[PDB]
């Protein structure tokens, strides 16, 4: 994902947005923090608990794991919210390069933001016709 | 242990120029079918035939664990042997120094 | 008056039943030519006056193996002529398995089949043996599996079958006929476990140190487990377990019956005596991920039930001391509409130690039979390489050309999707 | 059970045949006078997929041995192992071909060819269960490269069902014997695409570049490259007649390395080779065999495997060795060179392992791989067939004997068509 190099003033609002969210442990240095994947599976279990079984992504120092984790976060939460993350790009996050973990964060932050306007809706949608399919069992 | 013996052993030294004399004095093939008794390729036509790896390994395997176990046993005594002597060379000082005393 | 019938055909299912059968004859202190020098009922049949003869058959279209089996030791144990054998092998072509040449041979098999069954009074079910990733194998598995289901009916039919690794194989068109079985033995076989060859190198060389096994060393941890398995039949026990005994405590909906196996300890002499195998520790092991019997990872799915079978000198408040222990962990979770998942079977012979083998004398084991929500994963990737080459409809032409039609490979792809979608709605919490 | 028969064409096939059966008669004891001397048991039970058995206790080749002159015939029968070969089984013409593919296959090879068949006919009714038949021939030779091509129509065209192998030279452009090599070759590979199951191309060249370069030796011969040959046939069908780990038969390599049946013309190669000087320097492990296989100036062809991509391979070991460390190396030399395997097939690496070792050597390996780069051998056999035939040089030799232009325009369009085809799957992406 050749995703231009972030402004101060993103980066700020990112760091911002992390923060907000209660996470199990506290943040020091989030490029060496999230190259494991397991506080980017934390933060989308926040928003998101049904599509994250947080379990499944083991606190990892070993590349090997690592690797496991962010592609199983890849294949089974990223690829459902309409987005994936490139090989080149998890290499650069778990080997904690400057500024690829802040553009998995700002691609993930707009995708989430997309993901639960679109669940709304659905719901919004299934309701009224829930709803229109009461009225006329009444009149039957 | 670095060693020498006595002076009188050596003698050649007293100005010697040996040294410099001795530089002085220095003036269809079938190979496929047909490999070395030596080789590890080869394997008697008589044995050709044992067909289980398991039974041979299972030798094997046992053979090759038992060699490091005498190599451990011999490795540890070499250990031994460098402290004993400096254990006994320092009981050795202390007599020494006694005998010396005692003289 | 319980008797169980073995049905062994192809190249790995003859060789993993030569090695649970020098294991039973062991264990049941029988000698190789058949001579004792009440338990053995349950495997044996007593032929008045002296020898016992195995209530087994082995079949195979390839004359090797079983010319190899009458010409060992064993000749003298087997009866000469239920060792069933063809002229011309199948040659991983599952269509001829199942339409050409394995319907010549079926025949003989099941009067085999009667003729066994008329001598057991208390048959407990059948165990079936093949490696899926062959013509004949899978081919003739699936063929004897479904004229058994409409011969006998209700009784319960135990499938040992060895899937493919995820990477390594031997053959290039292994899922075809893998996927095909599947099809096959999904709505004909009671009880299907899982045996993938890599998952057990792994525990190979891991535990039992050996660089360089070979497919023996394998087939004697299968034959363990089946030991192990089949123990409660024929031993006294504080806790007994019955075959009939799964369907109703592992099996929570008739499409779900595939579950993966561990055993513990696996240990060699050399240093097995060294430490106490305790039954806290043996237990903690046996459900350790990297111990499981096939290369799937539990910790990417929830646990539906558990059975799990031990043998020794266990003490059952101790057995429950160690469920409390792995039901406190964080790292195992359960789904959400199962509160207890455990069954438990308790057994007082130890396992039994075969000469030259790997595994050494210990008093206690355990045997476990896990059904999870995480085995979707061999199915999602066996799915995966299928799709590759019947895209381009690679290889269809030796399985066109050999009576079967076009459209039948459509449909154990949807039953595949329909397995997966399956799996995905069960696991899901209420 | 599950035997071959041998069919021989020609003076470069009767040369091949002369030290295949020395081979197979030094592998399984025989002397050259037909009597049994051997020292295993193994190696006398499966001695009739070969040998056919005569009143006082001898043993005879099931060979039939053909050529439309005498010479080379009466050749052989004086050199070792001459004898073995049934004097009824000679058949031969008065008059010979002259390097002319039209008199061996339209005027002199049709009406003698009804003698071979005969015998033909006689030896595959009388076997116990057919597995097939192996041809060798050269295509660049008139009397061969005819008479053998329509002996292939005429057996398929009776045993549609068996299976058929082909050992071809083809003439390589760099030592060049005969000037109306690219004519008989150009008509014959029309011809053998059609009918043949499997079809092996070996090339002089490569064998003098392999006794060149790896062997080392001073002065090579006609006698080395036929022993190269040799043990190169010999290895494809040594699990056939021992027994093995996973034995698989011809007709399991066929279902596995043939993925359109078009696409069946294979190179091959041997490992080990070493020169005598190195034969003690060398140790015989897995990864050394496995090294050697692959690589390119092992290959028996000409043809660069690195300027193409394999479809799938085929690998036959021989000896006791373990099979993790078979299959794990196998991964290995497939993770390591992704980009010379086609990626829309997944695990297209077939492997085997046989008990019995080549007499002398403790380990062997029988390569045999299709592989997209055979493409070049017959783009250059095309463009000099072009070159020639555009000014109609030496075409009257040909057209005096019924033949036309047509014919030939006919089998450059479709040797072109099938060049085209190969590579068409080079380029293709899932
Ligand atoms: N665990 C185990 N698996 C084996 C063994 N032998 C073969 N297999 C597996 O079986 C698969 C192929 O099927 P085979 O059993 O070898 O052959 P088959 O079932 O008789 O089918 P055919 O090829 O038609 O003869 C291979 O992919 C192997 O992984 C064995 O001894 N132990
Ligand atoms: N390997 C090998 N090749 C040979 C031998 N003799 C001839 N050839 C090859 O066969 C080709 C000629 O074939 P030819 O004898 O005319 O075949 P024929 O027309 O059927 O008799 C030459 O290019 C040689 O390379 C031999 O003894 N061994
Ligand atoms: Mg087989």
């Amino acid at each position: 994902m050749d995703a231009p190099p972030l402004n101060e003033e993103e980066l700020n609002q990112i760091y911002n947005w992390i923060d907000g969210i209660p996470l199990s442990r506290p943040k020091k240095n989030i490029t060496r923090d999230f190259a494991d994947g397991c506080m980017l599976a934390e933060v989308i279990s926040h928003y998101c608990p049904k599509l994250v079984e947080v379990h499944n992504y083991s606190q990892a120092h070993s590349v090997t794991q690592k690797l496991y984790n962010w592609n199983t976060l890849n294949q089974r939460v990223l690829k459902k919210m309409g987005f994936q993350i490139s090989k080149n790009d998890i290499d650069c996050i778990i080997n904690a390069v400057p500024d690829a973990v802040e553009r998995v964060l700002k691609v993930c932050q707009i995708k989430l933001d997309k993901y639960l306007d679109d669940q709304k809706k659905k719901k919004d949608q299934q309701q009224y016709i829930e709803n229109a399919q009461m009225m006329q069992n009444g009149n039957k | 242990s670095v060693q020498p013996r006595t002076r009188l052993e050596r003698e050649a030294m007293k100005d010697k120029e040996s040294i410099e004399k001795t530089r002085i004095n220095q003036r269809v093939k079938q190979l496929l079918h047909n490999p070395d008794p030596k080789s590890t390729l080869f394997i008697p036509e008589n044995q050709r035939f044992d067909k289980d790896f398991s039974v041979f390994d299972k030798q094997q395997r046992d053979q090759r664990f038992a060699t490091k176990e005498v190599a451990l046993e011999k490795h540890r005594i070499e250990a031994l042997e460098r402290e004993s002597k400096r254990w006994e060379q320092m009981e050795n000082q202390v007599n020494k120094e006694q005998v010396k005393r005692q003289f | 008056m319980r008797e169980v019938i073995s049905i062994h055909v192809g190249q790995g299912g003859i060789q993993v039943g030569n090695a649970c059968w020098e294991l039973f004859c062991l264990e049941h202190g029988i000698q190789p030519d058949g001579q004792m020098p009440d338990a053995f009922n349950t495997f044996f049949s007593e032929t008045g006056a002296g020898k016992h003869v195995p209530r087994a058959v082995f079949l195979d279209l390839e004359p090797t193996v079983i010319d190899e089996v009458r010409t060992g030791t064993y000749r003298q144990l087997f009866h000469p002529e239920q060792l069933i054998s063809g002229k011309e092998d199948a040659a991983n072509n599952f269509a001829r398995g199942h339409y050409t040449i394995g319907k010549e041979i079926v025949d003989l098999c099941l009067d085999r089949i009667r003729k066994l069954a008329d001598n057991c009074t208390g048959l407990q079910g059948f165990l079936v043996f093949n490696s899926v990733g062959g013509g004949t194998g899978s081919g003739l598995g699936s063929l004897l599996l479904e004229r058994l289901s409409v011969d006998y009916g209700k009784k319960s039919k135990l499938g040992f079958t060895i899937y493919p690794s995820p990477q390594v194989s031997t053959a290039v068109v292994e899922p075809y006929n893998s996927i095909l079985s599947t099809h096959s033995l999904l709505e004909h076989t009671d009880v299907a476990v899982m045996l993938d060859n890599e998952a057990i190198y792994d525990i190979c060389r891991r535990n039992l140190d050996i660089e360089r096994p070979t497919y023996t060393n394998l087939n004697r941890l299968i034959a363990q487990v089946i030991s192990s398995l089949t123990a409660s039949l024929r031993f006294d026990g504080a806790l007994n377990v019955d075959i009939t005994e799964f369907q109703t405590n592992l099996v929570p909906y008739p499409r779900i019956h595939f579950m993966l196996s561990s055993y513990a300890p696996i240990i060699s002499a050399e240093k097995a005596y060294h430490e106490q195998l305790s039954v806290a520790e043996i237990t903690n092991s046996a459900f350790e991920p990297a111990n499981m019997m096939a290369k799937c990872d539990p910790r990417h799915g929830k646990y539906m039930a558990c059975s799990m079978m031990y043998r020794g000198d266990v003490v059952p408040k101790d057995v429950n001391a160690s469920i409390a222990t792995i039901k406190t962990k964080r790292t195992i979770q359960f789904v959400d509409w199962c509160p207890t998942g455990f069954k438990v079977g308790i057994n007082y012979q130890p396992p039994t130690v075969v000469p030259g083998g790997d595994l050494a004398k210990v008093m206690r084991a355990v045997c476990m039979i896990s059904n999870s929500t995480a085995i979707a994963e061999v199915f999602s990737r066996l799915d995966h390489k299928f799709d590759l080459m019947y895209a381009k409809r690679a290889f269809v032409h030796w399985y066109v050309g050999e009576g079967m039609e076009e459209g039948e490979f459509s449909e154990a792809r949807e039953d595949l999707a329909a397995l997966e979608k399956d799996y995905e709605e069960v696991g899901i919490e209420t | 059970m599950r035997e071959i028969v041998h069919i021989q064409g020609g003076q470069c096939g009767n040369q091949i045949g002369a030290k295949f059966w020395e081979v197979i008669s030094d592998e399984h004891g025989i002397d050259p006078t037909g009597t049994y001397h051997g020292d295993s048991d193994l190696q006398l039970e499966r001695i009739n997929v070969y040998y056919n058995e005569a009143t006082g206790g001898r043993y005879v080749p099931r060979a039939i041995l053909m050529d439309l002159e005498p010479g080379t015939m009466d050749s052989v029968r004086a050199g070792p192992f001459g004898q073995l070969f049934r004097p009824d089984n000679f058949v031969f013409g008065q008059t010979g071909a002259g390097n002319n593919w039209a008199k061996g296959h339209y005027t002199e090879g049709a009406e003698l060819i009804d003698s071979v068949l005969d015998v033909v006919r006689k030896e595959a009714e009388g076997c116990d269960c057919l597995q097939g038949f192996q041809i060798t021939h050269s295509l660049g030779g008139g009397t061969g490269s005819g008479m053998g091509t329509l002996l292939i129509s005429k057996v398929r065209e009776e045993y549609p069902d068996r299976i058929m192998e082909t050992f071809s030279v083809v003439p390589s452009p760099k030592v060049s014997d005969t000037v109306v090599e690219p004519y008989n070759a150009t008509l014959s590979v029309h011809q053998l695409v059609e009918n043949a199951d499997e079809c092996m191309v070996i090339d002089n060249e490569a064998l003098y570049d392999i006794c060149f370069r790896t062997l080392k030796l001073t002065t090579p011969t006609y006698g080395d490259l036929n022993h190269l040959v040799s043990a190169a046939m010999s290895g494809v069908t040594c699990c056939l007649r021992f027994p093995g780990q996973l034995n698989s038969d011809l007709r399991k390599l066929a279902v596995n390395l043939i993925p359109f049946p078009r696409l069946h013309f294979f190179m091959i190669g041997f490992a080990p080779l070493t020169s005598r000087g190195s034969q003690q320097y060398r140790a015989l492990t897995v990864p050394e065999l496995t090294q050697q296989m692959f690589d390119a100036k092992n290959m028996m062809c000409a043809a660069d495997p690195r300027h193409g991509r394999y479809l799938t391979a085929s690998a036959l070991f021989r000896g006791r060795m373990s099979t993790k460390e078979v299959d794990e190396q196998m991964l290995n030399v497939q993770n390591k060179n992704s980009s010379y395997f086609v990626e829309w097939i997944p695990n297209n690496i077939k492997s085997s392992i046989c008990d019995i070792p080549p007499k002398g050597l403790k380990m062997a390996v029988t390569f045999v791989g299709n592989s997209t780069a055979i493409q070049e051998m017959f783009k250059r056999v095309a463009e000099q067939f072009t070159a020639m035939f555009r000014r109609k040089a030496f075409l009257h030799w040909y057209t005096g004997e019924g033949m036309d232009e047509m014919e030939f325009t006919e089998a450059e369009s479709n040797m072109n068509d099938l060049v085209s085809e190969y590579q068409q799957y080079q380029d293709a992406t899932a």
